[PDB]
């Protein structure tokens, strides 16, 4: 699945 | 029926593990928290026992759901955070005391937070 994180998605 | 005491307490909502989990990684938690479509702020503070550095703030917004963890505690700050409108790279629990009434939201449409379900 996507998106992963924040600061990005990693 | 069971007995109870009359004692009461004035403490905040985030005073127990009631909104805290650490084995519902970003790919799984977006499947369960993503069937919802509420204001930008329907969040949880969960992580994974899989990403080796995870402490995420996880928002449920009005078009998608996203997670906010990349870096652990540093020496040039505390728990690190860098979102384009949220460079919150210090201990989030100390900032939560200020954010309590008017939070920072997700990359934003609305900004105040509320508490969301862990299950589907």
């Amino acid at each position: 699945p996507q998106p992963e994180y924040v600061n990005q998605p990693d | 029926g069971s007995p109870a005491s009359g004692t009461s307490l004035s403490a905040a909502i985030h005073r127990t593990q009631l909104w805290f989990h650490g084995r519902i990684s970003r790919e799984e938690s977006q499947r369960l928290i993503g069937q919802q479509g509420l204001v930008d702020g329907l969040f949880l503070v969960r992580e994974s026992q899989r990403n080796p550095q995870g402490f995420v703030l996880s928002l449920c917004h009005l078009q998608k759901v996203k997670h906010y963890l990349i870096l652990p505690s540093e020496e040039e700050g505390r728990l690190y955070f860098s979102m384009d409108d949220g460079q919150t790279r210090f201990t989030d629990l100390l900032q939560l005391v200020e954010f309590h009434q008017l939070n920072r939201g997700i990359l934003p449409c609305l900004l105040r937070h509320c508490c969301t379900r862990v299950a589907l």
